[PDB]
Order: structure tokens, then C-alpha cells, then sequence
RNA sequence: AUAAGGGAAGUCGGCAAAAUAGAUCCGUAACUUCGGGAAAAGGAUUGGCUCUAAGGGUUGGGCACGUUGCGGCGUGCGGUUAACAACCAACUUAGAACUGGUACGGACAGGGGGAAUCUGACUGUCUAAUUAAAACAUAGCAUU
RNA sequence: GCGGGUAAACGGCGGGAGUAACUAUGACUCUCUUAAGGUAGCCAAAUGCCUCGUCAUCUAAUUAGUGACGCGCAUGAAUGG
RNA sequence: GUAUUGGCCAGCCGUGGUGACAACGGGUAACGGAGGGUUAGGGCUCGACCCCGGAGAAGGAGCCUGAGAAACGGCUACUACA
RNA sequence: GGUAAUUCCAGCUCCAAUAGCGUAUAUUAAAGUUGUUGAGGUUAAAAAGCUCGUAGUUGAACCUUGGGCCUAGCCCGCCGGUACUGGCUGGGCUGGGCCUUUCCUUCUGGAGAACCGCAUGCCGGUGUGUCGGGGAACCAGGACUUUUACUCUGAACAAAUUAGAUCGCUUAAAGAAGGCCUAUGCUUGAAUACAUUAGCAUGGAAUAAUAGAAUAGGACGUGUGGUUCUAUUUUGUUGGUUUCUAGGACCGCCGUAAUGAUUAAUAGGGACAGUCGGGGGCGUCAGUAUUCAAUUGUCAGAGGUGAAAUUCUUGGAUUUAUUGAAGACUAACAACUGCGAAAGCAUUCGCCAAGGAUGUUUUCAUUAAUCAGGAACGAAAGUUAGGGGAUCGAAGACGAUCAGAUACCGUCGUAGUCUUAACCAUAAACUAUGCCGAUUAGGGAUCGGACGGCGUUUAUUUUUGACCCGUUCGGCACCUUACGAUAAAUCAAAAUGUUUGGGCUCCUGGGGGAGUAUGGUCGCAAGGCUGAAACUUAAAGAAAUUG
RNA sequence: AAAGUUAUCCAAACUCGGUCGUUUAGAGGAAGUAAAAGUCGUAACAAGGUCUCCGUAGGUGAACCUGCGGAGGGAUCAUUU
């Protein structure tokens, strides 16, 4: 059955674009979902996204515009300390000028570099390049 | 693929790797400790035995020749085992009940060439060492 | 799919947007209550009771209308029966494989239908336990289950 | 009926005799048709006297009216004695102290046991007056 | 009389020669022969003459006892194994 | 009874305690730890041995003196050696 | 290495490390050959025969967001001046205040400010004072606050060791020393970080759980009544008694309020409607054929094979027509078609309970996914008791073939083949491919349900049914293609994996010994499930290419 | 106030029996691996000359043969009213 609906969305978006499609579309929508998808807007990687309300949970419409390489998620939520964050970006990003990973805090969620800046940690949920 | 990967399955990860470490093959004799119990050594590296008798041995199929082994039973336990005494000419300097003193071919309990059955060879006799007699580094004491 | 089945239907039913009467309807929320407890004092069950209003006369949603489900409406009016609907059917079906299964001794197939119909019963008659709907100590006793159902 | 030391060296052969034995508490193998084997094998305790504890039966229960020779009923009710009080009656079980020439199922009564082979499955029956058995019978199975 | 059936009916169920890189043994082959040539099992057994058979065990010493071996004078399948 | 608590022990009365989240039992060529060796990261393996804690003085038990010992370069007895 | 040895035994020459170098055993890297990061399971080692289900692991979305002002601290850009200094209505980063329906619990006490006026003094500000309207902030004390995990910062915690700062022991491994003019003197160092699980405090409030008002047994009030317990100092002192007051517990009456219930998942269960199928059980009906038997006609061969023989026959075989009995089996229609959890299921009709898909503006509201042990069913052969016993036919007996033929071929034939009541639990039980969910490409056929449409056919005829065109949901399959995957054969999954994490269970680690020995457990037995070690070996094996 | 003495408690040590673990002798029986210029056949790989293999049952000097139900890893992806 559905364990992860931001597992769902992500696939989804990976796949059109791998295609070289232009829009997607995804079944639910969460609060989760939606701060993610703001976070690769404000660096670019994505456009515009609107939100029809169906009176179950609401849909996705994504549009897309290339510079999107892939898009992933950490299955198990894993504890990370400030000080071992820097384990992780060696692990999985491609290269250190560029590349984001996703936490999740007390404060909201945030990429690896923010987090640095204010100085907290949390939880492991993603990442994106 | 099938593993679990839930964030409270430590306990099925840790035991499934315990279970399954015992089909390899080097961990299990460590583990049951074979050396300890069914090696002519007690685990030991070197061990000193009597002389009993020289006998020769053939080469395996493609080869053709007398191997020229000795036959030994081990001071440290009673056990009988034979080995081979290598270099050109070498059984004139074993006798009868001498006092060899033996280690292994470093296959770690296989025969080693085309000589069939044979363990170990033969390092020192009578407390001065095959290979300074060969050499007539030395003289054997009477 | 189905719960033991390997079946993959997706046969349902869909509500439509709108969460108000329509202007034709000029059907007061008291009349609808009234017209309810009548046809449960008759023996209809929920089940029915809501397709009869709907088949009949006027109400397509009885929520909208009066904003209550039908079976809320029913409680309040001291109406609600002794144990639920849905695991009463259960029940019934149950206790009619049995005694049809003591006539045909060696019917193998019928054999395997009575195992997964009451291995069905405990897992739902578990949630109502807690929850609170039935008393801790209720048990299924294949035995007596014959009153039960009439 | 009893015998020092030895304990089957006797004899066709342990034939005759000896040893074991009641009750309470521990403990119990191979094999097996799972019912048995089993009282397997092998150990401990036992008197007298002075005490302690447990296991039962019967009759009694507060006001308010009415009848009647201190009360038996008519009733009208209420209460559940945080189970008390008097009286009556046989035996069976467990525990402690003291005591003796260490003895005590003190006479009577009262299983020797274990490892294996041959043979009939078992209980049962027969040569009265030399043979009780491996012989006969038996349930089960098969044929006319 | 001629011709069929029937063994949980009465009963029956074999000899001689050669042959494997030492010796021994004989899976294999030729040969005589009829109703069929003893199969599964078991054994010096209450059934074995030669016999106190040969090997092991039990004893200081055992024609006895038990466990094995089997060309078995003359074991053997409802004459039941 | 002990320096004191305690089923540590003696009487009387209840029927409990642990277990698939691995009890109970068997193996250990097992004293525990700080730590040694080998390394991209994650690990695998060893630790009798100079520092800290525990135990023993051939094998078992008992005790004297003393603030402190069930002591062995203290005593008594049995077993084994001499 | 078998007569010209680049490999043995020797003399020359040369190579590697060097006061050191070789051998044996243990252990780590190499090993992504133990794989949490990170490993295979269609054919190379390996998905339980199949379904139900408890521990265990894992579980859909939803509750205060946004906006509008003010202010600080750190960088960069720019300008100008001498690394210094100032400026930009500089653009950013981190943080603190206010108004938007929200902002921040409460009482006692301490000390005391800002803002205020009073008069007393200098050149419209100020010490003024036991001045008072007044307490920003702060400290101490009391009460109230759903509960865990997680992360941040503190506290507490060993020396040596590891990382690491300082100082030329002549350098170094070390050491904790030393330095300055010349001094009858002065001066310094012996830092710092890490551990990390558990326990004690502090800030944050996302993510994952948890608690609250539904038979109101709910919240609030200086509203208003009750009955119970406790009693500080004030009336001299002690004792006794009473009122008021203060506090606690509990129960009414009245009033106040927007008075208290999230969606209805292309998650799941249940109800209802018209259907569909060789799904299961009991009973019953029919069909020709095979074998036997009775009646009937005729006359010499019939059978079987590559070719023959054994066998049957004028005691009339084989062949021909009519009739009867018994047991088994359901031809053709029958297919790249249907149903069932799998094993499996095909003649008619009656009875009995069950199931999938489709249709639906019915109902419940997370009731779900997968499962160690445990349980139901499980072809054929085989086992225990009765019935039945046509046909085929293990064992067995003969005829040929052959050098031999305990076989292939032919004539006979027992158990078995069928049924009722109980056991057994294994198959190449196969798609050699576990189950749930999401996404990714074109095409035409077909089975079941619904919806739309022009006609033809046809009936006591319309609506329905048969055929034709199109859309859609759910199934058994197939054709093309490669952006992708694989060692390859090939695959719409075997794809979305070095750019590696959606959830869960089982199994495998070079070839033999070996699914064997032994112990345990189930079975009447045959046997099933669980399952080693000694020893031995450098290759077994998979896909494809040329001969 | 010493020797001695009465009754409990803590108890080494020895004797007999039970039970568990490790090591080891044994007539005879039945397997595996290797080394061979051995004897008898030819089961498998080509339609290996009876297509091969799987579960089960019986039989034979030996490989193997035969019955019943499966599988293609086959020697057929295929035959029309
Ligand atoms: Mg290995
Ligand atoms: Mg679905
Ligand atoms: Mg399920
Ligand atoms: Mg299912
Ligand atoms: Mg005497
Ligand atoms: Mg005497
Ligand atoms: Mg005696
Ligand atoms: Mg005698
Ligand atoms: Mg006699
Ligand atoms: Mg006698
Ligand atoms: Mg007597
Ligand atoms: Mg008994
Ligand atoms: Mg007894
Ligand atoms: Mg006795
Ligand atoms: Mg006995
Ligand atoms: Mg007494
Ligand atoms: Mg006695
Ligand atoms: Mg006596
Ligand atoms: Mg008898
Ligand atoms: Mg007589
Ligand atoms: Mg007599
Ligand atoms: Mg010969
Ligand atoms: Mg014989
Ligand atoms: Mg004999
Ligand atoms: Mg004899
Ligand atoms: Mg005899
Ligand atoms: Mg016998
Ligand atoms: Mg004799
Ligand atoms: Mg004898
Ligand atoms: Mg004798
Ligand atoms: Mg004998
Ligand atoms: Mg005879
Ligand atoms: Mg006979
Ligand atoms: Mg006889
Ligand atoms: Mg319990
Ligand atoms: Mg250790
Ligand atoms: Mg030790
Ligand atoms: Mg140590
Ligand atoms: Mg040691
Ligand atoms: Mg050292
Ligand atoms: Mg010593
Ligand atoms: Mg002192
Ligand atoms: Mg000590
Ligand atoms: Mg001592
Ligand atoms: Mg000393
Ligand atoms: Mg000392
Ligand atoms: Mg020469
Ligand atoms: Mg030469
Ligand atoms: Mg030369
Ligand atoms: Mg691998
Ligand atoms: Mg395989
Ligand atoms: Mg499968
Ligand atoms: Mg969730
Ligand atoms: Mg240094
Ligand atoms: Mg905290
Ligand atoms: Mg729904
Ligand atoms: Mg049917
Ligand atoms: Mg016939
Ligand atoms: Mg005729
Ligand atoms: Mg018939
Ligand atoms: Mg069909
Ligand atoms: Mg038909
Ligand atoms: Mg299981
Ligand atoms: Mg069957
Ligand atoms: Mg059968
Ligand atoms: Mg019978
Ligand atoms: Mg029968
Ligand atoms: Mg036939
Ligand atoms: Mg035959
Ligand atoms: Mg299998
Ligand atoms: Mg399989
Ligand atoms: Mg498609
Ligand atoms: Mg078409
Ligand atoms: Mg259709
Ligand atoms: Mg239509
Ligand atoms: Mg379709
Ligand atoms: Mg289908
Ligand atoms: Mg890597
Ligand atoms: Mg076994
Ligand atoms: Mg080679
Ligand atoms: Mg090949
Ligand atoms: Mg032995
Ligand atoms: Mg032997
Ligand atoms: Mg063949
Ligand atoms: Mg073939
Ligand atoms: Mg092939």
C-alpha cells in the first residue's frame, strides 16, 4: 500500500523529465510535498505549481524546465548531528560547488547549507541536484 | 533485494547476519576451531617428531619421479605423519631415529605440487638445519 | 485488491463536489428525521433505509440535508442495534455454511469458504472491541452464534 | 533346630536349607503393541511418656398492632451481627521436648533380585493310581 | 478312455568343466538335463553325519553358554517363513 | 543473628516469580576495562602483560590476635606429595 | 626435465632490498567473495506446492499561514582620505520588537529606573529629596503547564595512549623542558579538541506516536443555597463554650457561550440490483463402443508382424443380423477460449450453500500490508477394511529376435485401474520468474458488465435478443519497437541501480563426500521434516561463435 | 582458674551406588576417495540407433528395464468447410 506519498511524487517527476517532458502530475498532495517543491523553486530548478482542490486530498500540476538531474528520497528519517552532516554531501551529491540536501528541523525544513547558517539539525529527508 | 529496512529492525538485520556467516567457509573452521582438535599440530606452527622408516613417493599423472618422503611420529602426541625432505641429495643426512624438527608448505593443510599426501617438510635435523648442512656450512654431531 | 481474493475492481461510488441541497429539493431538515425513525421502527436496517430515501423520494445525501449520518441520527434516538450491521451479515452467513456443511460431510471446497469467513469475524469484531462499541469480554462462541442472528 | 574361619571348592544340576518380607517418606533403566515394564534396581524412618495444632453437629437473634394461658400463632416491616454465645460428640492426620545397655512391623504374620538364549502369544483344559508339557483349546486369517 | 481347469488340495522345488595385469576367488562362457530346478529370509538352531566344525567373547583352566561365518549328510515360506 | 538493611536464619500464613523482546542448560584454546594492529567512509580482529577494579597462594574447610585478615614469608585437621 | 633445457646441478654477467633478507603459523586490507552504507536468487549455487493467521516489522490526507512597520549585529559592493576612517536612501545574512480576531500564566516581597510636576542654584536642559503620581527591567518566593522520541547549548566525568600548540635534546624516535646582560638576579611554559551508549539540566516545536467534551460524569462565575472537616490573632491568664471570618472536600439552583463530532482515499469491510462461468456437494437421466452370453445364416481359414511363431478353428473359428447383462469412460463441437487459493474441473435435469467483475448522489470510518513458530487443502503411485472387478496391465509364464536379450516386438495374465470410511504429504507441484503500491510506448484481436448511435433481421412482433460502429472499467494472451536493462539467449518487466534507500517474508556462498552418518520428532509401514564431520580436488558450470 | 566432660552448629575426608562428558580396544558387516597396460557388457551425449528427464511401486549379474500421472531443459512456436 502507500508508505511514502513524497516517494510517489518524486519518482513521478523524475521519470517525465528523464523523458524530456515539460508538465506532471501528481495524485496526492501534502503539506510535505509542498515545502519541498518550494525549495527546489527558489534555486530554479522548477517553475510555477498550482494546486486543484479536489475535496479529498487535491492534486499537482508541475512545470518543468530542464536543468533537473535527479530528485530522491532517504527512506528511513535517520537522526544526523550537526557536526557528521558533512558525511552525507560526500556521500550523495555529485560535487561540492553545487547540490542540495534536504533536512527537516524544529525550525522547518531546510537544504544542508541553510541549516549551517542557523546552526541546527534534525532529520534526513531527501535531496536534490 | 528483501532486506528489512524499517528504522526498529535492528534486531532482524543482526540476527540474519549471524546465521548467515556460517556458509562461509574460512569464519566456520575459525568459529569451531578444527586446528584445535583435528590438525597433527595443536594449532602450533612447528613440531618435532622420530624417524621411522624412508619411503618414496610417486609423482602425480603428468609428472614422473620419486619423491622421497620420510615418515615421522610426533613427539607432542604419538601422531604419525609423513614429510618431505627437499634439495638434491638429501636423505644421506637423515637417519634412523634422529630428531627432525618439521613445518608445513604454506598451502595451510593441502598438498602442495604433484606430491600426493604430504603436508610438511623437514627444517632442522639433529638441531643444526638442512639447508647449512647442504651448503656444509656445518658438520652433523655424532 | 480484496481483502482474501486476487481481484483488483475498483467498482465504487462518487460524490459529487457540491455540499448543498439542490434548489428543487424544499424538504425541511425535521421532516427528513421524522421520515427516518418511521422505517427503522418498520426493521430496516441503515442500509436500506438510506436507498429508500434516495430511490423514492428526493434525498441523494441525507448528510447534507440535515448534517448528520444516519446512523448518528438513529443513536440519539435510542434506536441503534445491539451490535453493528456489518458484522452482524457476517455472522449470519457464517452460521449458514455450517449447517449446511454437517449435511455434505466431504464438501472440501465449502470447508475452505467457513475458515476464511470467521478468520474475517475476529479481525473486525477486534477494532470494535477497541474502540469501545463492544464490551471487552464479548466473545464469538461458534456454539451459540445461532441466536444471535434470529 | 544351632554352629568358629571359608562361602557352591559338593553334585547330572544350588536338589534341600538359608537370606528378602508390614506400613510412611524419597528414588527408579533398557525395551514397548504407549496400555505396560514396576513392589524394577536402591535408600531412610518405627517403642514408652508428657504436650501442641487441624478436620464437626444442634439450638438462640429488632420493633408496631391483633389473638391467646412469662407466651404460640396473625401479621406490618426492617436488618445480614466487619460472625458472636452457650451446650454436645467419635475417630483420623501432622509436629516438638524428655527417656533407655541403639532397642522398637520386638511373638505371630510376611516378595530374593539382576543380564540373556530356546519355545508357546495371553486367561483356560487333559492321561482318577509313575509323564501338567513346547501337547489340546482359543480370538484372528483362508479354502469347500 | 480322449480333451480343459485347479497347489491357503496331497506333495515337489539338479549336476560337470574352463575363465580377471602374482596367489586366491569366479561377475562372465560353453555343456548335460525336466513338471519346476529352493526366491525373500534363517542356521552346527529342539533340525549338521563328519564334530569337542573355524573365529571372537566369558574362566587360572570350559565337549557347556552367547555373538558371528555357511556348497545346509537332510533349513525355508498357512505341511506357514 | 549481624557493624547495619535483607528469605541472611527460626516459627506461623498466603501461591506466587522468570520466558520467543530467547528464560533455563551446554561450549569458551574467557579475568573485565583504559586500550593495541589494520584503514576512503562504514568496519573486522586481538587484549596473560608497567595504569585502575576483582580473585588466589598445592587441593578443601575452621579459627586466633587486632581499628582492619576467614591472612598462608600466621596457627589446627583431613587428602596428595616430601 | 624423454640428447642442442631461456625453469634442474655449476662458472660468468645482470636485477631487487640493504646491515639486513628468506621460510612456517596466526590476523587485517585486497573482499561489493558476508554486503546497514553495498552484494545474487528466469537458464551459472538459490522464491516454501498453495492459501489463512499470532508474535515482530511497517502503515493515506487534515488544525496559525500570510501580510504591514521599526530596530541591532556581522560581511560584501561603492566613494573619498590617511592597515586606518567616514559615508552609501548600497544589496544580502543572523536576530529582537509592535498592529492585524493571535503577544506570552499569576500572586507576594526586595531594590529601583524612565516618564511627571514642587521649590531651592548656573550658562532650556540639570544634582535637587528619606518629595510623591510611578513601578521598564532585574532578584528571591508560592501556585498553575497533556505525556515520550528527536536535535541545539550547558553541567559532571583519568592519568598514559590517539589528534594537536610551544621550545634546535648537534638532527631524529623522544623529552617537558627552557630563555635573557654577566649578574651575588629577573622571566615563562607544562595549552586545546575528541569520546558518546545510559543518567542530570537548558532552548527549539518541523517530522513520528500519544491524551481530551457523545448516556455530558464537560468548561466558566467573587451569581446564589446547602453539609462536612480543618482554625491563625483580638478581647488579662488557663480550661470549657459560641459568633463572625479564612481555608478545604462534596452536592444543588440559576446565568453566561457561535455551547462539544475533520474529510469520505481510483485504501479496506458490509448491503442492494441485473447478470456470468466445464468453481464445489448430493441425487438422477442419456449415448455409441469394448468384453461375455443366447438365438440365426453360411463355409475354410482367422489372428498378429519389417517378416514369422505361440494361440483359436468344420465339437463351425473369423464374418452377418436381432436381443440381454455388467463395469469404466464422456468422441466430433473444443479454440494462443472460460472458472478455481493451488492440486484441478467437460452428457441431461432437480436441490443445497458459496464466489469474481461491472452498476450505485446507499452504509461503517482506518477497521490496513506482509508474516518466524502454528493450522486447512494437497495429482499419480503406495497402505488399512468392505463393495465392485468390463477394459488396460507392475510381478509372472510362454513365442520370436540376437554372439548373448532376465529388454524393445507378439499372445496370455495377478496386485492395481473404479467406489465408501480412514492414513500418506511428495512431483520438471514450472511462468524453473514470491506478495502489496506508484510511474514509464505504439498497435490490432478476444471473454464478462455498463453507456451512446444509423440501419438490417425478426416474432401477438414494440422495449429486449442476433449482427454492425465507437467510448470505458476488469481479465487470459499476443505483434512491433529500445529511450532503457542483461555475460548473452532474450525481457512492457528481467525497466525507473556506481546519479546505488516505497513496505514486508523466505532462500544461496567453488566442485565432490552428501541430502549420506548420527540424535530428535511425525507415520500401521513405505517414508516425510530437521541435518553434520573426517577426507579429497584446480577446476565443475552458464550463454554464444567457427569447425 | 587448667586437664577432662554433656548437647547443638560450621564441616574437610573416605566408602558404596546413580547420572553426564571426553578418550580408546573389538571377530564380523556395509560404504567413499584415489591409483591401475585388469574382466564383462554399452546406459548417456546425433531421432546415440526404444526421444531424454522427474515423483512413486515392482523386478534383474551390472550398467538398467517395465507400469501409472507429470514436464520440454524436444526431434513441433504453424494446417484453413
Ligand atoms: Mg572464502
Ligand atoms: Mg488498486
Ligand atoms: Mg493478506
Ligand atoms: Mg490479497
Ligand atoms: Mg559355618
Ligand atoms: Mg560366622
Ligand atoms: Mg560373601
Ligand atoms: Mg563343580
Ligand atoms: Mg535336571
Ligand atoms: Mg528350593
Ligand atoms: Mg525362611
Ligand atoms: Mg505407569
Ligand atoms: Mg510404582
Ligand atoms: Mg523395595
Ligand atoms: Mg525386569
Ligand atoms: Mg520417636
Ligand atoms: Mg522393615
Ligand atoms: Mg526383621
Ligand atoms: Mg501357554
Ligand atoms: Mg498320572
Ligand atoms: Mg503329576
Ligand atoms: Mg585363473
Ligand atoms: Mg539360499
Ligand atoms: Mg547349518
Ligand atoms: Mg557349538
Ligand atoms: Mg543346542
Ligand atoms: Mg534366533
Ligand atoms: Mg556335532
Ligand atoms: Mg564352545
Ligand atoms: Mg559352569
Ligand atoms: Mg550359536
Ligand atoms: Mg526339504
Ligand atoms: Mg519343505
Ligand atoms: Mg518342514
Ligand atoms: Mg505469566
Ligand atoms: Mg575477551
Ligand atoms: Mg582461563
Ligand atoms: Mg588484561
Ligand atoms: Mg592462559
Ligand atoms: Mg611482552
Ligand atoms: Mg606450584
Ligand atoms: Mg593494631
Ligand atoms: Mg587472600
Ligand atoms: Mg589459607
Ligand atoms: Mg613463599
Ligand atoms: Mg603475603
Ligand atoms: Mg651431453
Ligand atoms: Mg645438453
Ligand atoms: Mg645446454
Ligand atoms: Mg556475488
Ligand atoms: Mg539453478
Ligand atoms: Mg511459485
Ligand atoms: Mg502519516
Ligand atoms: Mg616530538
Ligand atoms: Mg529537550
Ligand atoms: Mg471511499
Ligand atoms: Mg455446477
Ligand atoms: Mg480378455
Ligand atoms: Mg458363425
Ligand atoms: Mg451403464
Ligand atoms: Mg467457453
Ligand atoms: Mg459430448
Ligand atoms: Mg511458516
Ligand atoms: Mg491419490
Ligand atoms: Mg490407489
Ligand atoms: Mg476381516
Ligand atoms: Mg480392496
Ligand atoms: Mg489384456
Ligand atoms: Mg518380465
Ligand atoms: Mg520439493
Ligand atoms: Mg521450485
Ligand atoms: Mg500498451
Ligand atoms: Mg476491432
Ligand atoms: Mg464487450
Ligand atoms: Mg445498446
Ligand atoms: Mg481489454
Ligand atoms: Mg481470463
Ligand atoms: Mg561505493
Ligand atoms: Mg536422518
Ligand atoms: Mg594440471
Ligand atoms: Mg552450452
Ligand atoms: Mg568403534
Ligand atoms: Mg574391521
Ligand atoms: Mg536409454
Ligand atoms: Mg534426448
Ligand atoms: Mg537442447
Amino acid at each position: 500500500v502507500r508508505t511514502s506519498v513524497l516517494h510517489d511524487a518524486l519518482n513521478s517527476i523524475n521519470n517525465a523529465e528523464k523523458m524530456g517532458k515539460r508538465q506532471v502530475m501528481i495524485r496526492p498532495s501534502s503539506k510535505v510535498i509542498v515545502k519541498f517543491l518550494q525549495v527546489m523553486q527558489r534555486h530554479g530548478y522548477i517553475g510555477e505549481f498550482e494546486e486543484v482542490d479536489n475535496h479529498r486530498s487535491g492534486k499537482i500540476v508541475v512545470q518543468l524546465n530542464g536543468r533537473l538531474n535527479k530528485c530522491g528520497v532517504i527512506s528511513p528519517r535517520y537522526n544526523v548531528r550537526l557536526a557528521e552532516l558533512e558525511k552525507w554531501v560526500t556521500k550523495l551529491l555529485p560535487a561540492r560547488q553545487f547540490g542540495y540536501v534536504i533536512l527537516t528541523t524544529s525550525a522547518g525544513i531546510m537544504d544542508h547549507e541553510e541549516a549551517r547558517r542557523k546552526h541546527v539539525a534534525g532529520k534526513i529527508i531527501g535531496f536534490f541536484y | 533485494g528483501g532486506k528489512p529496512r524499517g528504522l526498529n529492525a535492528a534486531r532482524k538485520l543482526r540476527n540474519n547476519r549471524r546465521e548467515q556467516r556460517w556458509a562461509d567457509l574460512q569464519y566456520k573452521k575459525r568459529a569451531l576451531g578444527t586446528a584445535y582438535k583435528s590438525s597433527p599440530f595443536g594449532g602450533s606452527s612447528h613440531a618435532k617428531g622420530i624417524v621411522l622408516e624412508k619411503v618414496g613417493v610417486e609423482a602425480k599423472q603428468p609428472n614422473s619421479a620419486i619423491r622421497k618422503c620420510v615418515r615421522v611420529q610426533l613427539i607432542k602426541n604419538g601422531k604419525k605423519v609423513t614429510a618431505f625432505v627437499p634439495n638434491d641429495g638429501c636423505l644421506n643426512f637423515v637417519d634412523e631415529n634422529d630428531e627432525v624438527l618439521l613445518a608445513g608448505f604454506g598451502r595451510k593443510g593441502k598438498a602442495k605440487g604433484d606430491i600426493p599426501g604430504v603436508r610438511f617438510k623437514v627444517v632442522k635435523v639433529s638441531g643444526v638445519g638442512l639447508l647449512a648442512l647442504w651448503k656444509e656450512k656445518k658438520e652433523k654431531p655424532r | 485488491g480484496r481483502l482474501h481474493s486476487k481481484g483488483k475492481g475498483i467498482s465504487a461510488s462518487a460524490i459529487p463536489y457540491s455540499r448543498n441541497p439542490p434548489a428543487w429539493l424544499k424538504t425541511t431538515p425535521e421532516q427528513v428525521v421524522e421520515q427516518i425513525c418511521k422505517l427503522a421502527r418498520k426493521g430496516a436496517t441503515p442500509s436500506q433505509i438510506g436507498v429508500i430515501l434516495r430511490d423514492s423520494h428526493g434525498i441523494a445525501q441525507v448528510k447534507v440535508v440535515t448534517g448528520n449520518k444516519i446512523l448518528r441520527i438513529l443513536k440519539s434516538n435510542g434506536l441503534a442495534p445491539d451490535i453493528p450491521e456489518d458484522l452482524y451479515f457476517l455472522i449470519k452467513k457464517a452460521v449458514a455454511v455450517r449447517k449446511h456443511l454437517e449435511r455434505n460431510r466431504k464438501d472440501k471446497d465449502s470447508k475452505f469458504r467457513l475458515i476464511l469467513i470467521e478468520s474475517r469475524i475476529h479481525r473486525l469484531a477486534r477494532y470494535y472491541k477497541t474502540v469501545g462499541v463492544l464490551p471487552p469480554t464479548w466473545k464469538y462462541e461458534s456454539s451459540t452464534a445461532s441466536t444471535l442472528v434470529a
